[PDB]
């Protein structure tokens, strides 16, 4: 029932005009209010729609291909630890997965596989954690042959998702078919474009007016706010 | 004329406190209603908080809301809270979260700790507001301080969490709670071997002397009381260490859930039996309403319990076309708190199309989140069948084969279904091999 | 027998009723079978129904392989099955392998194989003094012996691979029992070959008795050596077996009845 | 060859440390100590400390102060944080070295800069009781919090293994509901065990010998509950101290912050040395039962201060001179006095009374008994108070206030009735004889 | 030796001259000190003498009664509660010892006892709690007769010992003999005179010179210094 | 009296040894006495010293107040003392007054007073048939009978006032014991009065003796009824005493011998 709709109550004071842009504010939706210390408040709410995409999405920047160029040139790679295998992922060079077999004392066996090698108006959108978000797909293959596919080189696609606290790490590992896997990578630079930014619903603000004879906002959250400040 | 109402309310309170009998409770409730007939506030709210829930008075939702109107016009600190509760989950009234937000915030304005708990929970897990750290943490501390105020004096009554469907985030610290755990389990194993009387040989048990095992489990329950009391004291203390700045560095995301655990145990969590008892002898119309308050407060147990009894369409207030969306809502809330079975229930919700449209991709992602995080063979087998028949994504065999194998060694009881499934899969493969 | 059919129908109805009840409680395939496995009043039904179905399948196989029972081997088969069932139950509880509904099917298959071997031995015993035997009976006996030998070889190969790959477990005793059955089938094959050689000629053969006595002595010596090795293997590892004592006594009695008889005759 | 010698020393010390970590046998500990001695022969500083704190305290090696000192100068000129602490201890307690307090303070501070913990505890206490420095809040506050952080951090992981404070001269704002539930459950368990089927004198005869089966796991439950309740209270103290010091909730209040910090520090990890000293006073080895106690007394314990004073009192310890054993016991008696110990104040009075250590002084022993009677209601203190009043020791001889002091000595405790009765009869007899002689 | 003499650690740096006033500094009691990060410190110690009293005790202040007259004329006096009694002392006016007995409903008995009324090169000094401090007394007598001594009127001595934070409070009350009393009063005023101030032992400072190649302040102490003040 | 002196000297040596041993550990007065009180052997040896001193004092008192025993009431006194000691031990163990150095002496004093009362009763009985008694013995027995009775009455008043000002405790039983002692003293006084009548008349008096005996019997019956009424109040409060029944049986026997004697005389 639309859990992800945000709200926030503010106290603009006594005299205030309902904004027109964005959401619309009516008058019959008003609510009588009284506090424990006999303060009379008159509060109003908007219609919770937050529909359409009239955010004036103007982007004069180029395509996101140049954004990931420094990652390719840097050649600094991260790793990911799984239950058995170790998926080592690099952008621009290859994607390799291996499992270490530590023999007793002298040698260490290696079981290394090769995922692949690298020698439109509606942007595609994938569902991650139940949420719809755009992503930029890439295509590469020419990996180690698989007997299940009759000596067919593997192919995989790298997924790009933004996160402000990401360090080019791997979120999860999944496969679409035998010898056909998919790698999810969190890059913090791709979302700078408004189209590629994280799909966050804009906040819808509720103002609750304070009529004269009472202060602009109620009296207990004062001492609550100094208390939270000195703790 | 108010003195007579005060006397009647005092008599009802004395009857309720001195006697827990059902007939005495009913007489006290009738006296409280008689006192509230002249609009005396305290007994009015006392009968209000049980009339809506039931198991004390007939459940009259519409009269409860009409009463709550004037209760809130008076300025009752506890009247705002339940009215916002009712308006939140669409209980006998159209649902909208903004008026519920203002009502809840003005209840917490008046000092109601239920309302501070509510604000802290809905700010923590971003429902009705934007997700944040500071506000939820502050509102949670404002209730947990009083929680320990009750724990340190009264002893902190221990309640048994029952489910009707039944950084440093690994353990939120170590040490003291671990040794509480070993102390409790050593006490349990001591009491259990104390009950043993198989080597009596005309003695020991004193020929059905029940007067020794009764005190044994009574002492076990009192030690349980003490041990979980110390557990809660320790957990609040580590929450305050992790909270402000000290011991370990500033860490909101490993402090708020410890605070929430401390508040969750508390004293409000006695309505769990008041609702489970109501459910156990019919009375399915009171279970969802007593559970909804605790599921607005944020209880994972209450969230899953209310959702389970809604899923089997026995709730009578909600329309039968609305029970499925609400149950989906509350199961998703239980999923947000990490309750495993809610994830598989949500996946089946997206799978057979209860409430929401049939969409296999969503079902697959809930099944996968249930699989690799909680290591649950149920949803994982379900997604193995997804690969087996080929819904949503491409069709093959070897994938589903290896997840069936991992289901085989994942849980000891999963020996037989995967075997049947593998037999069916092998039969299909052999027929295709024959067809090739 | 119509009573056996009625009992099988009742068992099938009971299994269908409990399965339908479990389906009514939990609506999905996976949760409706964990209840079947872990709860007592539903899990206890299934392996009784499995044993009834196994007995029906064994009776059907005997009906196809054998034209009609002679009403003389029934009591011997019943006694042998009672002994083997007691031995299997004792071995099942001795090793502390817990109650798992996946190893019971191997014990049931082993019991069926032992019953088939006992029936084959009784049939060879009757065929020794059978003056009017058609080619169909001989062909069926040969096919049954070949199938039993192939099954014993496959079981021994699996047991040996399990013993060498996994380690010391309950499969070693199963492999030893399979080897014992294979020896009993080699003995039955030798007896059948001797009987066929005698039957093909319209004259008694004096060397046939000597060859049979030598084969019996060799089989008894092999059985005694196998029992001694099994006793040593059980004494060394795991715990005290406290089983396979009556079969060891029977093997010793056969070895005596071979060796002493050969010594007295020669 | 220096690198090879260092590698060999490292291998030997690592083997000894592994033996100590994996084996708790006394012979194994002694062999490991010999190995660490071999490692200290070629100047392995880690082994140097690990054997100096055992050849000075004498816990696993035969004790010898002199060798410990001569290797302590080198452990300090190299710059170890655990050789400056012990050198400061030696200079503070005059142990085999010329006594001095300024040197002790500078060594303790330079142990504090090197990151040592015991130097921080010692400096915190000596800033808190005003010994050798100016009594202060802030300095003791910091040097106590720096160990409080560490001890709370290690307790939040491992739990902080329990230690009971046994007393040689005696034996030889939250948490009410939890404790009342605990001991009420304990009494219910006790009466459950005693009800049974006559758990003691049963039918018996040749005994059933069915086995008790209840004592050991019950004792484990008690001890683990003790550890966890101590943990809960020590984090409670830490939280209350931070609340009192940072100013949140309660405005900065000095005394309580340092007080709860002290009570937090004392229950730390080093306190197993308490058992280490007492188990060496048994078996009859005082010369290592006074150094392991003198150090813990310097740290700030009151149990260690009373035990070190009680060992030095009876002239048992042989390292300190017989010419100085009483003043070096009077220091610890005074220190355990100001920290609230009855017997400490009474024995301080006795020392000023008989003229032990310092010259005879009735007036100040009078004052000490008065303090031990008024502040802490000690029966014996006010008993000797009445005795001093009776024969005019220190002040004018009066015959009535003595009677008052004896009488309320009788009222204050139920164990003083026999000596007060006998002394009161003596009082009456001498009063009557004086009246008759008049 | 004792627990009286205090010490303080000082870090003047490299250049420092030994003061010839106060304590005495000799060149033999030096210590070379190495810390964990390999900085050298040369720490010199003061001689532990703290002898004599050559503090130039020359003050032209008023008489002892000058600082006591305003307190006596204040007429605002304090109380004290004991286990049974309650000794109320009113400086310059009288001391009342009594206990109020609360009967069941109507009577409130007051058992009053009167402690009295009012109608040198070396200052006498008194020992309290093991510390020797000079005071200023007030001789006083003619109280209520004490029946144990054939009605000799009681006497009481008013004991004055200052304390910088004070509220004219009573620290201790003593009974040197029956019906002869001694009561003490702590005030923040009278120790402006030369002699009645508490004898604080001089703080023997220790100096740790910083040899070349090392900073004048150790790094760990350098960070702990601002750590305390930001945490203050 | 050499043996008694030797025993007293040995006891004195023992208590001197224990106080020296105590004083060597804790060199001061108060810890010495408190350790002597606390430790079990020290209180035991001081209890033995107290018992020896009490025995010597009782022997001295018997010598002073009695010129020579008749050698015929020693067994009667010993039996009464054994009964009284058993009753006192039962009362102490039932009241749970614990072992303290304040109430054991009360029981010892009560036993000594009971022995003195029994001796006084025997002396009066002997004087009832004494044809040659000096005035000195008559004047000294009355003095002992008066002084002991006055001391018993004072102790009874002290205990009764303490019990009333405190409440129901074990001192009530001691009060009842002292009341019985006071009744015995009154009976002794009546016996003296009866002997006075016998002493002054050189002629037997039948009616006067019968009246005196009836009055003494009535007084004893009243005392027995008072003791029974006091004893019966211990059931509703506290618990069953399980003691003081032998004196009640003796009181009932005396009451029956009084009623029967009055009936026979009538
Ligand atoms: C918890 O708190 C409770 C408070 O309620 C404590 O209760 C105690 O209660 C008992 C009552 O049972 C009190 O005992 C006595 O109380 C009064 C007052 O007596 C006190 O004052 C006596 C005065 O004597 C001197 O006083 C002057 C002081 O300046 C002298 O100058 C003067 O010359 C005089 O000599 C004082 O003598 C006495 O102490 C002892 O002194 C004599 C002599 O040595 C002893 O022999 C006595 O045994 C006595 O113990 C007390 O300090 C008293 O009433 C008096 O006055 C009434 C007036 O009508 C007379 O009728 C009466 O006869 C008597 O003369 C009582 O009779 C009783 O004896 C006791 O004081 C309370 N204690 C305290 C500390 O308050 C309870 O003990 C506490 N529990 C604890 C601490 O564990
Ligand atoms: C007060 O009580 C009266 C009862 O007569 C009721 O009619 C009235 O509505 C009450 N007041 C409010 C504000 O509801
Ligand atoms: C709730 O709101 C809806 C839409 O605004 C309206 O149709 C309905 O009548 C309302 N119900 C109540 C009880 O106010
Ligand atoms: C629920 O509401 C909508 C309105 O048409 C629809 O799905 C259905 O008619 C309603 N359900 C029932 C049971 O009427
Ligand atoms: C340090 O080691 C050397 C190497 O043998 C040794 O000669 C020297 O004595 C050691 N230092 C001291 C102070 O003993
Ligand atoms: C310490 O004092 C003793 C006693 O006089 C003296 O012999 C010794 O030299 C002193 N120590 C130093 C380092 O001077
Ligand atoms: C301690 O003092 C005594 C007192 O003269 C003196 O003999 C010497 O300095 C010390 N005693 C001994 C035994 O050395």
């Amino acid at each position: 029932l639309s859990d992800d709709i945000p709200f926030r109550v503010n106290w603009p004071g006594t005299e205030f005009s309902l904004p027109t842009t964005g959401v619309l504010y009516k008058e019959d939706n008003y609510v009588i209010m009284t506090t424990a210390h006999k303060e009379k408040y008159k509060c109003i709410l908007p219609l919770v729609t937050s529909g359409d995409e009239e955010e004036e999405k103007d982007y004069k920047g180029p395509n996101p291909r140049e954004l990931l160029e420094p990652l390719f040139k840097q050649s600094s790679c991260s790793y990911r630890i799984e239950s058995y295998w170790t998926y080592e992922v690099c952008h621009g060079k290859h994607i390799r997965q291996y499992h270490e077999e530590k023999e007793t004392g002298q040698k260490i066996n290696i079981h290394e596989y090769y995922l692949g090698n690298m020698l439109s108006n509606e942007i595609p959108t994938k569902n991650i954690e139940g949420q719809m978000t755009p992503y930029y797909p890439v295509g590469m293959g020419n990996g180690t042959p698989c007997s299940l596919k009759q000596n067919r080189p593997r192919s995989s696609t790298v997924m790009y998702i933004c996160h402000p606290e990401s360090k080019h790490e791997i979120l999860s590992v999944a496969e679409v078919t035998t010898c056909e896997y998919e790698v999810v990578i969190l890059t913090p630079l791709l979302c700078s474009h408004p189209k590629y930014r994280f799909r966050a619903s804009p906040v819808n603000d509720i103002f609750c007016q304070s009529l004269p004879g009472s202060p602009f906002k109620p009296l207990t959250l004062r001492q609550l706010e100094q208390q939270e400040e000195i703790l | 004329q108010m003195q007579e109402a005060e006397m009647m309310y005092q008599t009802g309170m004395k009857i309720l406190n001195g006697s827990n009998k059902k007939s005495q409770k009913r007489e006290a409730y009738r006296y409280l209603q008689k006192a509230a007939s002249m609009n005396h506030t305290k007994a009015l709210e006392r009968v209000s908080y049980a009339l809506l829930f039931g198991d004390y008075l007939p459940q009259n939702i519409q009269a409860a809301r009409e009463m709550f109107e004037k209760l809130t016009e008076e300025g009752s600190p506890k009247g705002q809270t339940a009215l916002g509760f009712l308006y939140a989950s669409g209980l006998g009234v159209n649902s909208s979260q903004a008026k519920a937000l203002v009502y809840y915030t003005f209840g917490a304005l008046g000092g109601n700790l239920i309302a501070h708990m509510v604000l802290g929970y809905r700010y923590w897990a971003g429902i009705g507001v934007l997700q944040s750290c500071e506000s939820a943490l502050t509102h949670y501390r404002l209730v947990a301080n009083h929680v320990a105020s009750d724990i340190s004096l009264t002893g902190g009554s221990v309640v048994q969490r029952i489910r009707l469907p039944d950084g440093m985030a690994y353990l939120y610290g170590r040490g003291v709670q671990v040794n509480y755990d070993l102390a409790l389990k050593y006490f349990q194993k001591a009491a259990e071997q104390g009950w043993v009387d198989g080597q009596l040989q005309l003695g020991s048990m004193y020929y059905n002397g029940i007067g020794v095992k009764r005190d044994y489990k009574q002492a076990l329950k009192y030690f349980n009381l003490a041990s979980q009391g110390g557990h809660i004291l320790a957990f609040y203390n580590l929450a305050q260490m992790h909270a402000s700045g000290t011991g370990v560095m500033r860490s909101c995301h490993t402090a708020v859930e410890l605070f929430k655990n401390v508040c969750e145990r508390g004293r409000w969590s006695e309505r769990l039996m008041t609702a489970y008892n109501s459910y156990k002898d019919g009375d399915y119309n009171a279970a969802v309403i007593q559970y909804l308050l605790l599921a607005e407060q944020g209880y994972e147990v209450a969230q899953s319990n209310a959702a389970f009894i809604l899923d089997q369409r026995e709730a009578s207030i909600v329309g039968e076309n609305e029970t499925y969306p609400r149950a989906l809502l509350h199961w998703n809330r239980a999923a947000s708190q990490g309750y495993t079975v809610a994830r598989i229930k949500l996946g089946d919700y997206h799978f057979y199309g209860f409430g929401t449209d049939v969409d296999y991709e969503t079902a697959f992602i809930h099944y996968r989140l249930a699989s690799e995080q909680q290591h649950s063979a149920q949803a994982m087998f379900n997604l193995g069948y997804m690969h087996e028949k080929g819904l949503g994504i491409k069709q093959d065999i070897h994938l589903a084969k290896r997840f069936y194998d991992m289901a085989a060694e994942a849980s000891p009881d999963a020996q037989v279904p995967v075997f049947l499934a593998l037999c069916k899969l092998g039969v299909v493969y052999f027929l295709q091999y024959i067809r090739e | 027998m119509f009573r056996t059919a009625v009992m099988m129908a009742a068992s099938l109805a009971l299994t269908g009723a409990v399965v339908a009840h479990a389906y009514y409680l939990k609506h999905q395939f996976y949760p409706t079978v964990v209840y079947l496995t872990k709860s007592s009043p539903s899990m206890a039904v299934l392996y009784i129904q499995a044993f009834v179905l196994v007995f029906l399948l064994g009776k059907v196989m005997g009906k196809v392989f054998f034209g009609q029972l002679r009403a003389a081997e029934m009591e011997h088969l019943l006694e042998r099955s009672w002994y083997a069932v007691t031995e299997t139950c004792l071995a099942f509880t001795v090793f502390r392998d817990d109650f798992s509904p996946r190893f019971v099917a191997l014990f049931t298959l082993l019991l069926f194989l032992k019953c088939f071997h006992w029936l084959a031995e009784d049939r060879v015993d009757f065929m020794e003094r059978s003056p009017n035997i058609s080619w169909l009976f001989h062909c069926r006996i040969v096919s049954l012996m070949f199938l039993l030998g192939i099954l014993d070889f496959l079981f021994v190969s699996h047991a040996y691979h399990s013993i060498l790959t996994r380690g010391a477990s309950v499969q070693l005793v199963f492999g030893f029992e399979y080897a014992i059955l294979m020896t009993m089938v080699l003995t039955i094959f030798i007896k059948y070959v001797l009987h066929s050689v005698d039957l093909q000629s319209e004259n008694p053969w004096d060397n046939k008795a000597v060859y049979m006595l030598y084969t019996e002595l060799f089989t008894g010596f092999i059985k005694v050596l196998l029992y001694m090795a099994f006793m040593t293997i059980m004494i060394k590892v795991h715990t005290f077996p406290l089983f396979a004592i009556r079969p060891m006594y029977l093997a010793m009695r056969q070895f005596k009845k071979a060796v002493t008889d050969a010594i007295m005759s020669r």
